[PDB]
């Protein structure tokens, strides 16, 4: 099933990677956990000051 | 002046109206980089910040 149908897998895989890079280019809300961690640490530090 | 966290970052001189930044006096923790005292007594000091 691979060896009879691999080029469509190639186009789907490359188009899906392009979909991911478009999704990361469109929104910054995918990295909300990391931004939440950084905001939590900076919030705790500013709270300490 | 004031910084983000209620810190006096800048002052203006009263005799002559000049704006002076207050960089804090530079300070940091002293650490000792050493191997075991069973091996040697030569130490290396890493000054941070």
């Amino acid at each position: 099933v691979l060896y009879e149908n691999q080029k469509l897998i190639a186009n789907q895989f490359n188009s899906a990677i392009g979909k991911i890079q478009d999704s990361l280019s469109s929104t910054a809300s995918a990295l909300g956990k990391l931004q939440d961690v950084v905001n939590q640490n900076a919030q705790a530090l500013n709270t300490l000051v | 002046g004031r910084d983000i966290a209620d810190t006096t970052d800048a002052v203006r001189d009263p005799q002559t109206l000049e704006i002076l930044d207050i960089t804090p006096c530079s300070f940091g923790g002293v650490s000792v980089i050493t191997p075991g005292t069973n091996t040697s007594n030569e130490v290396a000091v890493l000054y941070q910040d």
